[PDB]
Order: C-alpha cells, then sequence, then structure tokens
C-alpha cells in the first residue's frame, strides 16, 4: 500500500530532522572522564565544579562541558573503561602525598604505586591509545606539610628520588622550599616516564600540580581540552 | 585604436562617397595640376580632388594627424601633364614607417608563456577533476575539511577553464574575432574570467580563514560558519566583478574590456586580490607560531634539528594551499612584469595540481580509503 | 591579478600589430 | 579451566632469603603479561613485580627493589620470585597473577579484590 | 576448615573432569570430516543503516525479522526498517552510556541499559502514539552487560555485578537471582524453549541456568580469557562462545564439554559476538579488527569474512527467517549482510 | 571464604551428579539437526534475486 511507504517515510524525515538537532548539540559538547581513588580528592574537586555513573555539568565561557565519574561499579573497569574512548580527555587524580604506607588510605603500602599503574594501564590500553590524560597532582598542600616534616621519606618506597635533581624548569611557588619542589616534580617526572615511553602522538598527558579547593582546576581543563582539540585539527591537516 | 581608426578611414571614405559623383570628367584631358580624377579613397585617407591639388588636407588619418607632427603638404596627382602624385613615405610616412622594433621580443615572450600556462592549468584541470571525484565518491573521506577542499579545487577548475575559453575567444585569430561581433559577448567572457580568476583567490583566502580560526578560536568546530564560508568564496568576488563591469560599461567602455587602460578602474579588481594575498600571509605566519608552539611544548627538550624538519614540511604544505607565492610578486615595480608574470602564470598554473597531489593523492586517509576498496576488486 | 595583467599586455600588443599592418596596407 | 598454583612461601628470619614458584595451567602461558601481588595481614592487595611475555621487560616495586627477582619460564610454564635481605614487613600473602588478555601492553584488575586470573596465595613470614 | 573444603571443591573438579573425560570417545571434527565442506561463502552488503552519531553497542532483530533495534552510546534507540532503511521510532535515552538492547517477541516493547545501572523498558505501541519508558529496573549493582526478553511481562538480565536477574516488568522487582559467576557477566542467550539460558562472564567460565528454579545445572570451562559474546545452536542442545583470547568454542549441553574450537594463526585479536545461521552449520563472529569471520560450525573451517566496517564490530545478529545477518561497529554504523 | 568454599563445594556436588551422553551421539545429533534444515537455511543456501527481499 502506497499509503503505508509514504507514511515511512514521512516519519523517517521527521526523525532525520530531530538528528540533526541531536548531532549539533553532540558535538559542541566536551565530554570528560573524573577517575580517581576515594583519597585521591576527585570528590571535593567534583565538589568545588558542582546513579550507575554520576554526571556535573558546567560551562567555560560559552563552551559546555558534561563532567562523568564512576559512582556504583566494581573495582574490575577493564570492561567499563573502554566505553570511554571518545571523550575529550580523562582527568585522573592522584593524591601526591600518599607515597607512605597508610591504613586510611584503602589499607595500601603504596597508594601513589597504585596510581601509577593505573595510568600506565590507562595510556597502554588500545582503545584508550587515542584519549588524552589531565593527570592531576592532588593534595599538594599535605605534601609540602609531609615533606617539610620529614618523618616519612619517599625514598624509602621510591630508592630513585635519592639521586634525583629537580630540573632547570622547576618554577617553584613564591617562598616555597627547593624539598618541595624536589618531591612533586619527582611525583610528577614519575608519571611522564611512562607518557613519554609509548605515546606516539595519538594523545598527550597534562601534568599539573593540583589542590582540591583550587580554583584554577576548571580553567586548567578549559585550557587542556582546547590544546587537545587544536591538536587534533593540526593532525587532519598532516601539520602536526 | 583600431577600430576607431579604420572607422575614421571608413567615414573619410564615406566623405569621400559623398563626392564620388563629382562630375568633372572631360577636364583631366587638358593638362592641370589636379583634374579632379582623384579616386584612390583607399590608396589615399581620401581623395580631396581639389581642382588646385596644392596638398592633400587628409593627409595621415584623423585619429593619427594629431600624432603626425605635419598636417597634409602632400600632393597626390593623377595626371598625365601636371603635379606628381607624393607617397607617405616620401611625405612625413606619419610614424609608421618607423620599424618600431621595440617590444616584439615581449610580443613573442607573452606568446610562449601562453603555452606554458595553458600546459600548467591542463595538467591541473585533470588532476583536481580525478581528486574532486575521489573526495566526493568516498563518504568516509566527507568532512568540513574536504568540503572547503571541494570547493577550492572547482575554482581552480574555474579558472583554467576560463583562460582556455578567453583564450579562444581574443586570441585564437590574428583578423579580430569579435571586433564588433559578439562585442557583449566579447565582454561577458571577460566578465566570467575577471570573477573566476578572484573566485581561486577569494577560496585561497577562504582556507587560511578555517583552518585559522580551528587553531586561534577555542572551540571554533560549530560547522554552522561554513555556510557563510562558501558564500564569502563566490559571493565576494561577484560583488567586486560587478563593480569593474558597472566603470567599464560607464566609463572606458572602449572596445571589448581586456585592455586595462584606466589604472584605477583596474583597481577595483587588483587592490581585493592584494588585501587576499596579504591577509593569508598573515594568518599564514600566526599559523605556523601556534604550531611551533605545539612543537616547543612536546618532545620535552627535543631536538632542534627535529622540530625544524617538522616545521619545515608543514609550511611547505600550507603554501601551495594559501597561494603564499603572491606574495613574492605583489607590491613588485612594473619592470618586473616579465619575470612576475612568469612566475605567477607559467609556474602558478601548476599551483591546481600541487594542491590536489597533497591533500588528496598524498593524503594517508585517501591513500587508505582508495587501497581498502582496491582490496574488494583485489580479493 | 597576473592573467588580467597578461590578457592586458597581450591584447595591447597584437593590436599595435593590427594597426601597423592596416599602415603598412595603406602606405 | 585457568589454574594458578603458588608454592614456597613459609617463615623466615629477618634477613632470609626465599624462593616462590607459580606453576600454570589452562591458557598459553607464554602469551601474557605476569604480576606477582601480596596482601599483607590488615591491608588491601599490592602490586609487587610484574614480567613481559618474553621476559625482557621487568618491572618492581619500589620497596622490594635491589632485594626481589622475577623470573618466567615459558616451557614449563613457571613464574618464579626470588626474595633477599627479607623484612618483617614483607609478611604478606603471595598471589601470583595473569594479566587478564594475551598480546596487550596494558594490564587491569590484576589487585582487585576477586580478580579471577589469580592464585589462592602462598602466606610469607618473617 | 577452608582447606578442607578447598581440596574437596578440587577432588569434585577432578571427579567432574574424569567423568567429562569418559565421555570423548570420538571429537565433532572426526564424525564431521567425511561431509561435504561449506566452501567459500560470499555475502554483500545490501543495506547500511546511518544515523548513529557514536559507537554502536548493540542490536536485536526483531520475530518479523522485516525490524531492527539498535543501541548506540550517543545516547539513542533507534528502530529500523532493514527493507526499506526507513527509521520507525528514535528513542532518546536518559543516561548516554548504554551496552545493551533488546526486542520482544511480539515487539511491542524494547529495553535498554548501561552504566546507569538500570534496564529500561520502552513501550513502542502507546495509547497516545509516543514511545515513553514503561518500567525502570534498578536492583542491579553493576553495569547492565545484556537482556533478553522472555516475554512481556518476564526479561532476564546480566550485570557488571557477577550477576543475572530474572524480572517481572509489572512489579518491577526480581523473581529470581542467579549469583554464580565470579567476573561481570557479558552475555547471556534464551534457549527457544526459554526453560533454561547460558550466560558468559569475564571468569572463563559460561554457566547453563534453570530460569524458574534459578540454579546452576551446568558450568563449561575452557577459555583462556574473559567471555564476550555467547548464542545457542538453533536445536538448543549446544550453544557457542566468543572470548578475548580470539578463539570460539562450541559447547554441547548433553556431553557437558566443549564439542569444537574455532581458532586461527593470524587472529589474535578478541571476538566481540557470535551468531549461527538457521541451520545452525555456519556460526557468525564478529572482532577487534573490524571483520567478522563465517564458520563452518561442523568442520571448523572459516567459509567466508564479512570485511565492510572501519572500526570494531562490536555486535552480531542473523533474521529470524535465517535470510539476514546485520553488523553493528564502533563506525556507528549498521550493515546487514544476505 | 569459609562460607564461600561450603558454597562452591555444594554447587560441584550438584555438577558432578548429571548423566552425561557420548561426544559421538552429541556430535552426530548435530550433524542430522543441520543436515535436515540446510534446504531451508538462505545464509547456506542462497535463493534467487526476486525470493531476496534485500535484493
Amino acid at each position: 500500500q502506497r499509503n503505508e511507504e509514504k507514511a515511512q517515510r514521512e516519519a523517517n524525515k521527521k526523525i532525520e530532522k530531530q538528528l540533526q538537532k541531536d548531532k549539533q548539540v553532540y558535538r559542541a559538547t566536551h565530554r570528560l572522564l573524573l577517575l580517581g581513588a576515594g583519597e585521591s580528592g576527585k570528590n571535593t574537586i567534583v565538589k568545588q565544579m558542582r546513579s550507575g555513573i554520576f554526571e556535573t555539568k558546567f560551562q567555560v565561557d560559552k563552551v559546555n562541558f558534561h563532567m562523568f565519574d564512576v559512582g556504583a561499579q566494581r573495582d574490575e573497569r577493564r570492561k567499563w573503561i573502554q566505553c570511554f574512548n571518545d571523550v575529550t580527555a580523562i582527568i585522573f587524580v592522584v593524591a601526591s602525598s600518599s607515597y607512605n604506607m597508610v591504613i586510611r588510605e584503602d589499607n595500601q603500602t603504596n597508594r601513589l604505586q597504585a596510581a601509577l599503574k593505573l595510568f600506565d594501564s590507562i595510556w597502554n590500553n588500545k582503545w584508550l591509545r587515542d584519549t588524552s590524560v589531565i593527570l592531576f597532582l592532588n593534595k599538594q598542600d599535605l605534601l609540602a606539610e609531609k615533606v617539610l616534616a620529614g618523618k616519612s621519606k619517599i625514598e624509602d618506597y621510591f630508592p630513585e628520588f635519592a639521586r634525583y635533581t629537580t630540573p632547570e624548569d622547576a618554577t617553584p611557588e613564591p617562598g616555597e622550599d627547593p624539598r618541595v619542589t624536589r618531591a612533586k616534580y619527582f611525583i610528577r617526572d614519575e608519571f611522564l616516564r611512562i607518557s613519554t615511553a609509548s605515546g606516539d602522538g595519538r594523545h598527550y598527558c597534562y601534568p599539573h600540580f593540583t589542590c582540591s579547593v583550587d580554583t584554577e582546576n576548571i580553567r586548567r581543563v578549559f585550557n587542556d581540552c582546547r590544546d587537545i582539540i587544536q591538536r587534533m585539527h593540526l593532525r587532519q591537516y598532516e601539520l602536526l | 585604436r583600431l577600430c576607431d581608426v579604420l572607422q575614421v578611414l571608413w567615414e573619410e571614405q564615406d566623405q569621400c562617397l559623398q563626392e564620388l559623383s563629382r562630375e568633372q570628367t572631360g577636364d583631366l584631358g587638358t593638362e592641370q595640376p589636379v583634374p579632379g580624377c582623384e579616386g584612390m579613397w583607399d590608396n589615399i585617407s581620401c581623395w580631396p580632388s581639389s581642382v588646385p591639388g596644392r596638398m592633400v588636407e587628409v593627409e595621415c588619418p584623423r585619429f593619427l594627424r594629431m600624432l603626425t607632427s605635419r598636417n597634409g603638404s602632400l600632393f597626390r596627382n593623377c595626371t598625365q601633364d601636371g603635379w606628381s602624385e607624393t607617397f607617405p613615405r616620401p611625405n612625413l610616412a606619419c610614424g609608421v614607417n618607423v620599424n618600431d622594433s621595440s617590444n616584439e621580443k615581449r610580443h613573442s615572450y607573452l606568446l610562449k608563456l601562453k603555452v606554458m600556462y595553458t600546459v600548467g592549468y591542463s595538467s591541473s584541470l585533470v588532476m583536481l577533476l580525478v581528486a574532486l571525484g575521489i573526495l566526493c565518491a568516498f563518504r568516509r573521506l566527507h568532512c568540513t575539511r574536504n568540503y572547503i577542499h571541494m570547493h577550492l579545487f572547482v575554482s581552480f577548475i574555474l579558472r583554467a577553464l576560463s583562460n582556455f575559453i578567453k583564450d579562444a575567444v581574443l586570441f585564437s585569430s590574428d583578423d579580430v574575432t569579435y571586433c564588433d561581433a559578439h562585442r557583449a559577448g566579447c565582454k561577458l567572457v571577460m566578465v566570467l574570467f575577471q570573477y573566476c580568476i578572484m573566485a581561486n583567490y577569494s577560496w585561497l583566502l577562504v582556507e587560511g580563514l578555517y583552518l585559522h580560526t580551528l587553531l586561534a578560536i577555542s572551540f571554533f568546530s560549530e560547522r554552522k560558519y561554513l555556510q557563510g564560508f562558501v558564500a564569502f568564496g563566490w559571493g565576494s568576488p561577484a560583488i567586486f566583478v560587478a563593480l569593474w563591469a558597472i566603470a567599464r560599461h560607464f566609463l572606458e567602455d572602449v572596445g571589448c574590456w581586456d585592455i586595462n587602460a584606466n589604472a584605477s578602474i583596474w583597481w577595483i579588481i587588483r587592490g581585493p586580490v592584494i588585501l587576499s594575498i596579504l591577509i593569508n600571509f598573515i594568518l599564514f605566519i600566526n599559523i605556523l607560531r601556534i604550531l611551533m608552539r605545539k612543537l616547543r611544548t612536546q618532545e620535552t627538550r627535543g631536538n632542534e634539528v627535529s622540530h625544524y624538519k617538522r616545521l619545515a614540511r608543514s609550511t611547505l604544505l600550507l603554501i601551495p594551499l594559501f597561494g603564499i607565492h603572491y606574495i613574492v610578486f605583489a607590491f613588485s615595480p612594473e619592470d618586473a612584469m616579465e619575470i612576475q608574470l612568469f612566475f605567477e602564470l607559467a609556474l602558478g598554473s601548476f599551483q591546481g595540481l600541487v594542491v590536489a597531489v597533497l591533500y588528496c593523492f598524498l593524503n594517508g586517509e585517501v591513500q587508505l580509503e582508495v587501497q581498502k576498496k582496491w582490496q574488494q576488486w583485489h580479493l | 591579478h597576473s592573467d588580467g595583467t597578461f590578457t592586458s599586455e597581450l591584447s595591447r600588443l597584437r593590436e599595435g600589430a593590427r594597426l601597423q599592418r592596416l599602415l603598412q596596407g595603406l602606405v | 579451566q585457568v589454574q594458578l598454583q603458588e608454592s614456597g612461601g613459609g617463615l623466615v628470619q629477618p634477613g632470609g632469603s626465599l624462593r616462590l614458584s607459580c606453576a600454570a595451567s589452562g591458557f598459553t602461558f607464554s602469551n601474557y603479561k605476569m604480576n606477582w601481588v601480596r596482601q599483607a595481614p590488615g591491608k588491601g592487595l599490592e602490586w609487587v613485580s610484574d614480567i613481559s611475555q618474553s621476559g625482557a621487560s621487568i618491572s618492581y616495586t619500589g620497596s622490594v627493589k635491589g632485594r626481589f627477582t622475577i623470573s618466567r619460564d615459558n616451557a614449563k610454564n613457571t613464574l618464579y620470585l626470588q626474595m633477599n635481605s627479607l623484612k618483617p614487613e614483607d609478611t604478606a600473602v603471595y598471589y601470583c597473577a595473569r594479566c587478564p588478555a594475551p598480546f596487550t601492553r596494558d594490564c587491569f584488575d590484576v589487585t582487585s579484590t576477586t580478580y579471577a586470573y589469580r592464585g589462592q596465595g602462598t602466606q610469607v613470614t618473617v | 576448615e577452608l582447606d578442607q573444603l578447598r581440596q574437596e571443591a578440587e577432588q569434585l573438579k577432578n571427579q567432574i573432569r574424569d567423568a567429562r573425560k569418559a565421555c570423548a570417545d570420538a571429537t565433532l571434527s572426526q564424525i564431521t570430516n567425511n561431509i561435504d565442506p561449506v566452501g567459500r561463502i560470499q555475502m554483500r552488503t545490501r543495506r547500511t543503516l546511518r544515523g548513529h552519531l557514536a559507537k554502536i553497542y548493540a542490536m536485536h532483530w526483531g520475530t518479523d525479522s522485516r525490524l531492527l533495534v539498535s543501541a548506540s552510546q550517543d545516547g539513542k534507540l533507534i528502530i529500523w526498517d532493514s527493507y526499506t532503511t526507513n527509521k520507525v521510532h528514535a528513542i532518546p535515552l536518559r543516561s548516554s552510556w548504554v551496552m545493551t538492547c533488546a526486542y520482544a517477541p511480539s515487539g511491542n516493547y524494547v529495553a535498554c541499559g548501561g552504566l546507569d545501572n538500570i534496564c529500561s523498558i520502552y513501550n513502542l505501541k502507546t495509547r497516545e502514539g509516543n514511545v515513553r519508558v514503561s518500567r525502570e529496573l534498578a536492583g542491579h549493582t553493576g553495569y547492565l552487560s545484556c537482556c533478553r526478553f522472555l516475554d512481556d511481562n518476564q526479561i532476564v538480565t546480566s550485570s557488571g555485578d557477577t550477576t543475572c536477574a530474572l524480572w517481572d516488568i509489572e512489579t518491577g522487582q526480581q523473581t529470581t537471582t542467579f549469583t554464580g559467576h565470579t567476573g561481570d557477566v557479558m552475555s547471556l542467550s534464551l534457549a527457544p524453549d526459554t526453560r533454561l539460558f547460558v550466560s558468559g562472564a569475564c571468569d572463563a567460565s559460561a554457566k547453563l541456568w534453570d530460569v524458574r528454579e534459578g540454579m546452576c545445572r551446568q558450568t563449561f570451562t575452557g577459555h583462556e580469557s574473559d567471555i564476550n559474546a555467547i548464542c545457542f545452536f538453533p536445536n538448543g542442545n549446544a550453544f557457542a562462545t566468543g572470548s578475548d583470547d580470539a578463539t570460539c568454542r562450541l559447547f554441547d549441553l548433553r556431553a557437558d564439554q566443549e564439542l569444537m574450537t574455532y581458532s586461527h594463526d593470524n587472529i589474535i585479536c578478541g571476538i566481540t559476538s557470535v551468531s549461527f545461521s538457521k541451520s545452525g552449520r555456519l556460526l557468525l563472529a564478529g572482532y577487534d579488527d573490524f571483520n567478522c569471520n563465517v564458520w563452518d560450525a561442523l568442520k571448523a573451517d572459516r567459509a567466508g569474512v564479512l570485511a565492510g566496517h572501519d572500526n570494531r564490530v562490536s555486535c552480531l545478529g542473523v533474521t529470524d527467517d535465517g535470510m539476514a545477518v546485520a553488523t553493528g561497529s564502533w563506525d556507528s554504523f549498521l550493515k546487514i549482510w544476505n | 571464604s569459609i562460607a564461600q568454599a561450603r558454597k562452591l563445594v555444594e554447587q560441584l556436588k550438584m555438577e558432578a551428579n548429571i548423566d552425561r551422553i557420548k561426544v559421538s551421539k552429541a556430535a552426530a545429533d548435530l550433524m542430522a539437526y543441520c543436515e535436515a534444515h540446510a534446504k531451508e537455511d538462505p545464509l547456506l543456501t542462497p535463493v534467487p534475486a526476486s525470493e531476496n527481499p534485500f535484493r
């Protein structure tokens, strides 16, 4: 019956008009995955910006960003993490001061080493090979207190720290001690070693010394997502 | 002007044809300085037929009469007994006698360049028609970078096609085709030629604008302003050519519109084209500074040499796609018209082929999609 | 642009040749 | 059926040396990166060492570097941990753990509670 | 003690392994060695379905076989008419991370779920005529991996919480809960009778479940890695599985051990999806290499390859009539092959 | 775990108590079923273009 065929054709066109509007709103939005341990400080970072998967909607200068936190999922991430292979960037939050043995933080002898293993597994995954990571070295305020006190030494859990020398691009904060600078830069250099080994230009790592209450965290993510989009357009033109 | 002079001579001949029925026959026998027998309206500019015939008043044509140093002073007499005919070479000879050897080499130099540009446009046209098809044929290739590229390729095809049609209408024969035949047609093809050249310049600037917006403007990927860029690419040349056409019809409406006698009228086309070249040069430099900033904040310490090869390769790819070679002779003296015509037309004609090879034949994605389809044929 | 300059220059020359042949015919 | 059985664990004096062995069956051992993980009493599972499929790429945690050696024999389908200069902090249950998928650079979930591809463990006391 | 139970479990495991080895008189390959091989199988791409903006995770064919529901991570569920390519319905989803979709045998309702941990039921035949979510099932503590309707009021689901659970749609409550698996359950397939169902998890083990009883009647092992896909043979007595170890295995229910193994030295990528042809002679498998391999189920020979996707093949479905095969990919496209 | 081990053992006892069949009988049945429906399989047995709804 031609009446059924023309109705289905009209129904298809009504759907296509609605899908064109959906494409404009989907392609204009930047999707972020926030990953972190319980004591990373991701929840406080989420609270400042502000369900089996939690979502946060925030805007930075006319640009919409949709951020996703795990919520109720098991500790095994090998299947679920494959869904985030199209996100703009993966904001990984790591507590910098969790290098010593602490019962409170997950009952783990080294939380930083566990964070390093997680980062190396995400950076080398076949599905996440083209996904850029925004590394948030959170809890820098606590790290300065632990390094200035001196009861717990990073070299106990990171022997290479004894031979470590702060690089010429240290850019220390006003009034910061050399000891805090060598510590945080060693922490950053541990992650950079993993990212520099296999990046191959497909994806990039953006390290940042962060605090859970830093107002700059939203601007840092905006700048990282702008640099990521720029490199992705450069690559299409073969300019790289 | 060949036509204005030819007509002046035809008007002087119609002036002669008015006095053609002289009715002076029968006094050609009695010896006279001139019996009015003069009938060579063709041989003389026109025959005065004055009985004294002391001098021929017309002499050289009225348009060339001002140019000629003397007026008249030449007597042509068809007399068995009387004064003796005097020819132009004997009397004044105007300046036509002057060999005028200068600029003969330039006339030959232009004809050679026309052959060189003809092969540059032909080669570009063949490679651009096979590039537009590859991009249109594969859905995977479709993207807003490709669609902008598609319009650029078409602008080159029109630039290449326009030239061939213009050459046939104006330079096909030594006899002047379109002398008075189809003047409105010769003018119409000139209008199309001017628009097609300007459309290619406009599209070269649009390629710079799109890439510059993608990098300089944060998160500028709306894909909505693509229609605005398409409208600028075709619409902006149409406005400039129309204003040139208004002026060419209203003022300096001499023969076909091919010769740019009025410099001010030419600036309606030359000035916008020069501005497009200046803008594309600045965007090209800014895109390179943004790119080097990405090069320097990567590879860690990296290698000066490694960064420069990335910079050199990316700069070379951009030069054909923006027309940065148009900067070298833009703002040049009119003494370097021979080198500029050679660089811009003889080698420039190949820029449609270079763009197609770099952004299609050597584009990695195009190579992948052609290979995958050929594997299905290969199976 | 060069194409317009090339077309103006070769048209002006051709005409100066088509006028010179015409004067060669008349004289 | 994937099976990993640890052995060699026991009670040692501080400064003593042990050699843990993990026997593997039910999969192609050569296609998988192998790991040693440990659970100290009152603490979560912690990664100790990993070895690549060839055995060429080897990693260790900072606390055990220069005191622990990880080795694999592809023909024997066996993974080995040699522990020297043992300390009381090294008292834990040691579990050899296979990476989830073969041929993959990444390794996820080896230290997760209830990871399927992990042996029952061998307690080591110093 | 824990050791006595452990050695007792090992005793039972070895006893089962001897009992099953006592039934291995002759391999399925030896039994089928004398039959004519299928030979090269050539399937062309008849219909390409376009419209999804992001990777497709799942697709299910309607019982009529003229229609199919696809599920994508752009947050959209799309109903397609495979005979004309016309979209019948586009359903906006509350959560964009859908991992599964199901068409009802009646076709009155469809189901989707994912990282939300919820199975959402949509009515396709409302009195108003607008598709609206009619029931949300919220018991599961992990992502939804697979779902299948037994009927309009009953639907079985599988979660990353290690469990499966029958649901009564009218009450929204779990009639029974299947908790045998130790890893994230990735797939399930209902038997033609619907009395039983099989499930594949990330523990390299497949479990046969009695739906009414809620008990696991049989467990099947031998995969080296996570089982990603599972499908029953069309007679209900065997099922096929696809794993991350780049291998497919056919497991017989009455024999309680795998009859056949489909592998190749050149394939080093995991399997995402498996389906059987109407006779069961052909096993179709989707791969991470972007290509589907058609296998001769009886002889374990690769009969043909479907190669039209530019991204990982996420899901496969064969029509009820057996006329067509659908393939869904991370490339946002669904291709129908004949 | 002691509860988990007491749960796993009880399940293994149920799986051990099942009645099996020879693999040869199981493999003959699959072959007979496939050969009974080969004509009705449009993918194994291609049909004329006229029959194909798709083409």
